[PDB]
């Protein structure tokens, strides 16, 4: 029911900014309840819960609804939501790989 | 969802 997929997402720069073109929402730290895009309301883990339309990450491949499992090799499934936020929008980064499964 | 924060990155 879920396959893996393995994007690779450009940065864009945006006056000081790199940004990856998505929202995420999700993390331990949450109320998993409210989650639409998870099949288990128990699911605490990151989703992706909007694409930009032309922009990095819908290039890369990414779509609504991608549940987070890695981002450059570190874990995102136990992690907070500013956790993930803080390791997707490392300043340093300008490349960053996702490993997401998609229902 | 106000319930639901997500955020833009």
């Amino acid at each position: 029911t879920a396959v893996v997929q393995r994007v690779e997402i450009h940065k864009l720069r945006q006056g000081e900014n790199l940004i990856l073109g998505f929202s995420i929402g999700g993390g331990i730290d949450q109320d998993p309840s409210q989650n639409p895009f998870s099949e288990d309301k128990t699911d605490k883990g990151i989703y992706v819960t909007r694409v930009s339309e032309g922009g990095p990450a819908e290039i890369a491949g990414l779509q609504i609804g991608d549940k987070i499992m890695q981002v450059n090799g570190w874990d995102m499934t136990m992690v907070t939501h500013d956790q993930a936020r803080k390791r997707l929008t490392k300043r340093s980064e300008e490349v960053v790989r996702l490993l997401v499964t998609r229902q | 969802n106000s319930r639901f924060p997500t955020s833009i990155i």
